């Protein structure tokens, strides 16, 4: 999950780190 | 006595679900009924304070709004905030009103970090959540007897607030609390063929049982080749997690809704390639009290926004807006019943949950949670005719399957694959 | 909850003249007002309610004003029975009272005629020593006593007493006692109280002699 | 409209005291009844209300958890109820009515107002005042009581006969518990020896009968 | 006139690198620096407010930080804010201070997300920031001939915001913009015991030069069981992103330190095993001007917060604090040289940026992006008595790699590992 | 930006009593304020240049305080000098000015005097007519003035002129002139304007006659 | 300390104007020179300012479009320069000094004003006023100028043989382009064919002079 650009309220913690690009 | 409602939604755009434009003549309605009932706060009226949740390029931003909210609160000091309906914008407004012990009202943001009421307390959300569809899911996975392997993918695009991300951790969250089963996830690019080619490479190895999410050409692009990339109806089913129903009108019950006519040469191998494909939408009110509503707030809307709305499953969304606003409205002469100030947030908050109540989009009952429980529809293709119609609904406050007209799942072999093949992975 | 201040904390005007008392909100309030007049030793009463509105048998002369965070309460054609504490207090969840605010006639200045008592030979027998002095007809009520023995600053053992304000000659009276031990009396001689004054041009000093008493 | 109430009583530190207010000349269920309470100098303080109809009571943050209000509709009175007394819990307590309950106007202004009842919470005993002359070693006299309990004492000089130039000064809190207060007149000076002075004092607690001759 | 300067920062916990407790003497330091020195500011004061951006539970939240700010700014209205240091609480305030046009300036908050200005305009950062470590892994990749693969391991543990995942996820996209290599990760948590054994079967088939990020106790524990396992140093190499120096006590001048021994019995298996292992930490100033300091800050901070200071790289963090609000006051007199007012916010961000500075710290360089170049250095144990010590270090305003006293960095074969194995993964 | 208001918009007192102008600014200012008074044909003089200061050369009757976002003038006695428009500027930032307050002295309600002049037969002549009917001495500043021709109002074609407060009798000048074009005068009868003004008890209707005149 | 300015000048739409401040008697690259623009009837409006000694220049923002500001320290004057000039630009225009420049202290206010000048803008020819008596049909006697340009208008009747109780009209702008206004005075009605009353109009810009008999 480093794609970036999640720093908007970044306090949810939930799961998925595959973002496959 | 005045009674303050604060709303933080979009002025502007009308691209939202929950835009003004389409609320708020649901809450003039709302206001109308209140007023013409004597049992519904006698002697006392209701004033409405507006602000924009949107920036200078009118769409949802998460620093406009809580600004907004907070000039709000430090001018008027509403006694509830209405929206907003953006999971970023409404995020920290929902910790600002619990900070300030404000009751929040919501029919959007079914986003499942709000569940947790520590964090979001003194937070209702009447309207659709996604937590229900992970339940509809797993009744469905009992009912079929699968319990074995599940798969998940959802589309990624630049435009929206991850959409699909959201409904996708919902339900995967819930089918792993209830179900406990192996469920797997992936996100793909909503166009890039290589990427859309190395997907149906690695799907037939993990699992049989796939749900996905993207937009309805992404869709009938996947199924298209996955019809000459050797993939069958006999082993393999997908479901179309399309919750406002954009494939199809959803609107009106009787139609045809082919949505896999297109004219673009390509309609009888799309025809032949949906044969094993389903829709999961939300359920569509029948009562004539949601057609005469529907008809005055598109009347309404007409005359005074000068927006013309068009059919379909979004116009629930605002409905239950409306009969929210009733149910807070009750809370409140409750607690005027029973010796009480219009500033008590948590008596109010806890006589609204768990609760029935009616409206114009019928029965509603919240939990202790405070979600309201939201019904689903699956719809089936026609085995004669070819063309989708609904064939199961889905009731979450007794959380039962239901038919229509005896109808039956149409399948291919006559029963539905296994979510193991007897040769394996 | 929401703090009420009261501004100011009290004035001096004469008969026929007007005033105003401002209330000032920490939060945001309509119209959750009401304003209340209270006389020394009787209950309060209510002269406007919802900020706006006038109470049947209430003379017209009162009048409110204001809305939001700022009030206003507006008295023309003062009375002599219009001198009393007043009170905002708000009514939107929880009420709560202000601090009140006092409002009094104006006069001409005077000096204080300060007198002082020996104390009695039967107190002394007891095992207690206490000498009195008192002022008589002076305004304001601002005024300053300090007792002094044999010439040493005395503090933390002295107790003050002031009256309300009287109708016929609108003046005050004030006594300072100081209490001390039945031995502390014996070994000291001179024992007097300082006044300072406005009115005065110069400190009063009044002294007296244990041996000459 | 008439609001009466009853009592002087004194209780020691953590008992219970109660004050009743009555009401007449009206529907006792029909208007809400608050409770106010006011210090000696502090000003006035609000405690919580009742409403009769629909049996619900409101009471302050502070003052929840000690505080009980019931009412009777036969008689159509009410009663509070305050346990575990402290010091600072000396006070003057009014009941009062305000709002009509029909449409839920609790917001209206209080425009009845009782006579109140004063209850004191302290650790002392009746005790008999003490005279003692004030006299100088325009001339001044005057007559000190102390160290009595408790409240009230009345104070007259020849028994009525001499009121002008009379100054009561409000009593005072000693250290020890008790009070005490002074009462000077001002006569001319050559009245010094002419006419003979005497302080009348009075104690209906104590029942003390004194006229102390300056 | 009077220039105001906001303070967000925990005014009572007292665990934070960035906590009030340190960070006041500092401004206090700089207050007197400046008020001594007539070229800066030459007839002006500078004011200070304060406000805490901790909830009851005492731990900075993204709730009560914006509130502070907002209060802050609605009562006294200030012209720059200092703070604050979590990521989660700075971002709203950074975002609020961009919406305001008011210039912000922090050491903390080095989140990747932090590196657009598009949305966090007027934001300066005068502290450590994660991307100049992935510049120094690139540096080291391009010295050692690594242009393969590589993995990444970082913990998860709960009670802090995520300290290994903002640092991973930095340095993965610097290395993946700069290098264009491909490279791995995985989360594990140390708490289990099975995650340890799940990694060690793992980390075979996916290469060969891993970079952990966990606690010292976490990476010795991984060190021993790849040691029983059968992992060696002539085909692995392993290195921990330890910045503030925890597994080395300090991180302060030269001095032996050992690692590898606690006392609990297996000292000898612990020290054959962290032969393969290498630590990236921060470079300390070199100048008697930065122990001076120090030795003022820690006596005003003991006569004046009854907090006691000890020795470590972590002291490095609120000096930063000071030389910046120092560069901060200086691009304010170049404001006021050139006929402008304290109340633009854009022309004192420009002018800051792109500037070189001399503080007690050292020279330090402001590039075009307001993120300020930091030197790192790397660790390395004497094969002789067993103790680690410095060998390299990393400038990042040049950019250059410097050896310590002709130290050489041994390895176990004679020279680095190979990328990948001849015979590759399978 | 920041927006700076003015209290009271206009205030009338007499000479030698105490006014006070009250500056609110949007944000928060710590001392950054400066008053200026401006007579008609003159440029602005400075008064106060900080939040509590006193610029050489100004009399000591005038005086400055507060602060955050709300400042205070005070002027403890009127003189005939002393009437003209006040602004309160701020300089923390990009600097911005008042509305202003206009001061005006206080005097006794006057009735006013209408006069009607029918138009001149130059005016027809050159084909455009113009009629004109004016008030004189009259006090207060406030009034209405409206047109009827044959029982009917026009809107937007006529133009009033205001002078200043005169010195001497303090009276003002409140003309109305109404024009049209040559076509529109003969086919309309009587012209008359109505004036509506607090002194006066009833409207006052001024009528005039194209054919007689 | 003084501050001299000079012009007068009106010209079409869409032209350029230029205003000088000269300021002498005082150390002109010692203190700021803020420009300051008044309308006739909105208020007071600020422009900009200039720093001599440092060559520093600040403007608002909806006016740093077309204003270019520079100075001469040889003779200590100061030029403003205005382009692009439309309809609402007709105000007058004020330079002034204030603050020194050793202390950055841009906020003192402006201790020194400038006599000011006026800018007009319009876009018509100099043409001569017309003069029109009044008669009535206790009375309404006087003249009243209609279609001039520009400003000003001198002495409304009689060269001043009658100022006791005279009232001047405001000129007022109508939609044509042009000004106009008027000046009344009543006199007894006993003495109105006794008494003959000429008004004088004169124009300098149009050189014209008219006597109309009332
Ligand atoms: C000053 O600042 C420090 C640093 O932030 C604070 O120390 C932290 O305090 C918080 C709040 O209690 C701690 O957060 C909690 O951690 C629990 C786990 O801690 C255990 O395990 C760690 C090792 O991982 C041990 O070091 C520790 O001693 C414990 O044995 C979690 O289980 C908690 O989660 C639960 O509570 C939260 C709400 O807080 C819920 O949302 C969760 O669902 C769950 O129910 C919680 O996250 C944190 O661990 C502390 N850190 C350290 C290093 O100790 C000080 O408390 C603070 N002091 C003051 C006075 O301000
Ligand atoms: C999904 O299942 C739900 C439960 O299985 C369905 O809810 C039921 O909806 C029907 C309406 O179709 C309700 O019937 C009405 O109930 C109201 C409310 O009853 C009130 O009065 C009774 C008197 O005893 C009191 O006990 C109750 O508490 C209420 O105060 C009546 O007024 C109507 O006349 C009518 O009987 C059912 O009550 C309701 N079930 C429950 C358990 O409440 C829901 O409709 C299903 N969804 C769909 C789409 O059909
Ligand atoms: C109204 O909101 C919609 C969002 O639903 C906006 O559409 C997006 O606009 C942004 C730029 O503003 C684009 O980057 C996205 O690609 C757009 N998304 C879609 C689905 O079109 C729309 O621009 C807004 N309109 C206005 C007038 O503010
Ligand atoms: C890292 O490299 C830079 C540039 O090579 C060094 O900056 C130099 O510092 C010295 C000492 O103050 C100056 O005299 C030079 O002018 C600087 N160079 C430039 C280009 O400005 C910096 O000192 C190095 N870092 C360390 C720790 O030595
Ligand atoms: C409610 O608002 C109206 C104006 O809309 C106002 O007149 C009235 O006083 C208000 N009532 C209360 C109780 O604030
Ligand atoms: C600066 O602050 C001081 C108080 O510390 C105050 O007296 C002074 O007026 C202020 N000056 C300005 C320009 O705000």
């Amino acid at each position: 999950c480093f794609g970036g650009r999640m720093d908007r309220i970044g306090a949810q913690s939930g799961l998925g780190c595959n973002s496959f690009r | 006595g005045n009674l303050t409602v604060a709303v933080v939604l979009p002025l502007a755009n009308t691209s939202y679900p929950w835009s003004w434009a389409r609320v708020g003549p649901a809450v003039e309605l709302a206001l109308a009924q209140v007023k013409a009932r004597p049992d519904l706060l006698p002697g006392w009226t209701v004033r409405t304070v507006l602000g924009s949740s949107e920036n200078a390029l009118g769409v949802c931003s998460d620093t406009a709004a809580p600004l907004a909210a907070v000039d709000l609160k430090w001018e008027h000091n509403p006694a509830v905030f209405l929206g907003p309906g953006c999971v970023y914008a409404a995020a920290p407004v929902g910790r600002f009103t619990a900070h300030w012990r404000v009751p929040l009202l919501t029919a959007g943001a079914p986003a499942l970090g709000f569940g947790v009421k520590d964090e979001y307390a003194l937070t209702t959300r009447a309207g659709p959540s996604y937590a229900k569809l992970g339940d509809f899911v797993a009744a469905l996975h009992r009912r079929l007897g699968w319990e074995r392997q599940a798969l998940m993918l959802y589309a990624y695009r630049p435009g929206d607030e991850e959409h699909c991300f959201f409904l996708v951790e919902g339900l995967f969250m819930r089918v792993r609390d209830r179900l406990n089963i192996t469920v797997d996830h992936l996100e793909f690019a909503e166009d890039d063929l290589s990427h859309y080619t190395r997907l149906l490479r690695t799907m037939p190895r993990k699992g049989r049982v796939i749900y996905i999410c993207s937009s309805p050409d992404a869709f009938r692009t996947l199924m298209l080749l996955a019809l000459e990339a050797g993939l069958c109806g006999e082993d393999y089913v997908f479901f179309h997690l399309d919750i406002f129903g954009q494939s199809l009108q959803g609107g009106q019950g009787p139609a045809p809704r082919r949505p896999w006519e297109r004219g673009d040469g390509q309609d009888v191998s799309a025809r032949q390639a949906f044969q094993a494909a389903k829709i999961i939408t939300y359920k569509d009110p029948d009562n004539p009290e949601y057609l005469e509503f529907l008809k005055q707030l598109k009347h309404l809307a007409y005359e005074q926004f000068n927006f013309t709305m068009e059919d379909g499953l979004v116009n629930t969304i605002p409905a239950s807006f409306h009969d929210g606003l009733l149910l807070y409205i009750q809370a409140v002469t409750e607690t005027l019943a029973h010796g009480g100030t219009v500033t008590d947030g948590e008596n109010i908050t806890q006589r609204m949950w768990n609760r029935s109540f009616q409206g114009v989009t019928g029965y509603l009952k919240i939990d202790s949670s405070g979600d309201r429980e939201t019904d689903f529809s699956l719809w089936d293709m026609d085995p004669e005719n070819g063309a989708f119609r609904v064939v199961l609904n889905y009731n979450g406050t007794s959380q039962e399957l239901v038919a229509v007209s005896g109808r039956k799942l149409n399948w291919p072999l006559g029963y539905p694959p296994p979510d193991i093949p007897k040769c394996g992975f | 909850n929401i703090q009420m201040t009261q501004s100011p904390s009290s004035l001096s005007a004469s008969v026929g003249d007007r005033v105003t008392i401002t209330c000032r909100a920490s939060q945001s309030i309509d119209s959750y007002l009401n304003w209340y007049q209270q006389k020394p030793g009787k209950a309060p009463k209510l002269l406007i309610y919802v900020a706006s509105s006038l109470q049947s048998g209430v003379p017209s002369r009162f009048s409110g004003s204001g809305s939001g965070k700022d009030f206003t309460l507006t008295i023309s054609s003062l009375q002599p029975e219009d001198f009393a504490t007043y009170y905002c207090q708000q009514s939107y969840s929880i009420p709560t009272f202000g601090q009140g605010t006092r409002l009094e006639i104006k006069r001409t200045v005077a000096a204080p005629s300060v007198f002082i008592f020996p104390p009695s030979d039967e107190q002394l027998k007891s095992g207690t020593a206490s000498v009195v002095c008192l002022l008589n007809n002076f305004y304001p009520r601002e005024a300053k006593v300090q007792w002094k023995v044999d010439n040493a600053l005395q503090s933390g053992n002295s107790q003050e007493s002031v009256t309300e304000q009287d109708s016929k000659d609108s003046t005050y009276s004030l006594s300072s006692t100081l209490t001390l031990s039945k031995a502390d009396y014996e070994k000291h001689k001179v024992y007097a109280c300082e006044v300072t004054h406005q009115g005065l041009s110069s400190p009063v000093t009044k002294s007296f002699n244990r041996g000459e008493c | 409209v008439q609001l009466v109430q009853s009592g002087a009583e004194v209780k020691k530190p953590g008992a219970s005291v109660t004050v009743s207010c009555k009401a007449s000349g009206y529907t006792f269920t029909d208007y809400y009844m608050h409770w106010v309470r006011q210090a000696p100098g502090q000003g006035l303080e609000w405690m919580g209300w009742i409403k009769p109809n629909s049996g619900g009571t409101n009471s302050a943050q502070r003052f929840q958890g000690r505080i009980t209000m019931t009412w009777d509709t036969s008689i159509s009175t009410a009663y509070m109820e305050l346990s575990r007394l402290r010091s600072d819990d000396t006070a003057v307590y009014y009941c009062s009515r305000g709002g009509p309950v029909m449409n839920y106007y609790y917001y209206y202004g209080m425009d009845v107002w009782g006579q109140g009842t004063t209850v004191t919470v302290s650790s002392a005993s009746t005790k008999g005042p003490s005279v003692f002359p004030l006299a100088p070693c325009t001339a001044a006299l005057g007559c000190l009581v102390k160290d009595y309990f408790p409240e009230p004492v009345t104070v007259s000089w020849n028994s009525g006969a001499l009121t002008s130039g009379v100054h009561t000064f409000p009593a005072v809190l000693q250290s020890s518990g008790l009070y005490s207060l002074s009462s000077v007149v001002t006569v001319p000076s050559s009245s010094l020896g002419t006419k003979t002075y005497t302080c009348n004092v009075d104690h209906k607690p104590s029942n003390t009968k004194v006229d102390k001759r300056v």
